[PDB]
C-alpha cells in the first residue's frame, strides 16, 4: 500500500538552477506499507519516490 | 512481478518499489513532449500569453 | 516473553527495538501486536505475539552464543561443493535461515575465501550483508558498540 505524499524543500534555488543547468525540483517521500495476509505484519517505510 | 519471485519473510518496500520507471516518465514528459513547450519570452505579453 | 525496550533480534533484519505492545484490533479481535523497528532499513514492523515465534523473532543471544559461533568461526575443515552455483545457493539458504551459527559459518567461510582468492561482486555483497547483520547481532549481544564489535570480529577472524 501507499499513503501520505510529502515533499522536502527544493534542493537549490531558482537562479542557481537556471545558471548551473539543474532542473528545479524537490523530492517525493511516500509512506509505503507492505502487509502479509497469512502471518500478519505491516512493513512501513518512507520511500524516496 | 517480484511480489512472487522474492522470498517471503525477507522483503520490504525498499526491496519492492522501483522508482526508475517513475522518474523516467516524468523526465520524458517535461522533456520531449509537444505540450512541454519551450517558454516563449521575447516580451512579458508573450510570456503571459 | 516480550517487554518494552528489549533489544530483540529478528530475521533477516538483525536486532531491533520494540517500541510498544500495540492493541490494534482486527475483526473485533484485539491482537497484541508489537511495533518493532530496526536502524538500517528505517522500517517499523508490527507482529502478533502469538505467532511471533512462528515468524521467528528471537531474544538477544547470550554468552554460550558468542564462543559457540566463535568456535564455529574458529572451526577448521570446512569445505564446499566445487561448482560455485551450489555453494552460492546453499549458503544463500544458510543466510536465509538467519540462525546465528549458520551466519557465522557463512561469514567465516567467505572470509577464508576472499582472504585467499578475491571473489566476486555478488559474493562480496553476500559477505557484506551477512557481516552487517552479524555485527549488529553481536554488538547488541555483548552490547559493545558497532565499531568496537567490528574490531573484535576482525580480531577473531585472524585467530
Amino acid at each position: 500500500s501507499f499513503s501520505d505524499p510529502r515533499f522536502d524543500d527544493v534542493k537549490a534555488p531558482v537562479d542557481e538552477c537556471k545558471d548551473k543547468d539543474m532542473t528545479y525540483a524537490a523530492p517525493l517521500f511516500v509512506t509505503a506499507e507492505f502487509i502479509n495476509n497469512n502471518t500478519g505484519e505491516i512493513k512501513s517505510q518512507t520511500v524516496f519516490m | 512481478e517480484r511480489m512472487t519471485t522474492q522470498d517471503v519473510e525477507a522483503i520490504t518496500p525498499q526491496t519492492l518499489i522501483n522508482i526508475r520507471p517513475v522518474v523516467a516518465a516524468i523526465k520524458e514528459f517535461f522533456g520531449t513532449s509537444q505540450l512541454s513547450q519551450f517558454m516563449d519570452q521575447n516580451n512579458p505579453l508573450s510570456g503571459l500569453t | 516473553i516480550f517487554k518494552v525496550g528489549d533489544t530483540v533480534v529478528y530475521p533477516h533484519h538483525g536486532a531491533a527495538l520494540v517500541e510498544a505492545i500495540e492493541t490494534r484490533t482486527i475483526k473485533g479481535e484485539q491482537k497484541e501486536y508489537l511495533v518493532l523497528k530496526v536502524a538500517q532499513g528505517d522500517l517499523t514492523v508490527r507482529v502478533p505475539a502469538e505467532n511471533a515465534e512462528y515468524v521467528g523473532v528471537r531474544d538477544v543471544v547470550g554468552q554460550e552464543g558468542l564462543d559457540k559461533v566463535f568456535q564455529v568461526l574458529r572451526a577448521p575443515h570446512t569445505e564446499e561443493p566445487t561448482n560455485w552455483s551450489r555453494r552460492y545457493k546453499a549458503n544463500l539458504e544458510k543466510l536465509a535461515s538467519g540462525d546465528v551459527n549458520k551466519v557465522a559459518e557463512v561469514v567465516r567461510d567467505l572470509w577464508r575465501r576472499d582472504q585467499e582468492r578475491g571473489l566476486s561482486a555478488g559474493e562480496k555483497r553476500m559477505l557484506a550483508k551477512a557481516r552487517q547483520i552479524l555485527v549488529g547481532e553481536l554488538a547488541l549481544a555483548e552490547s559493545t558498540d558497532d565499531a568496537k564489535a567490528e574490531t573484535i570480529l576482525d580480531e577473531v577472524l585472524a585467530a
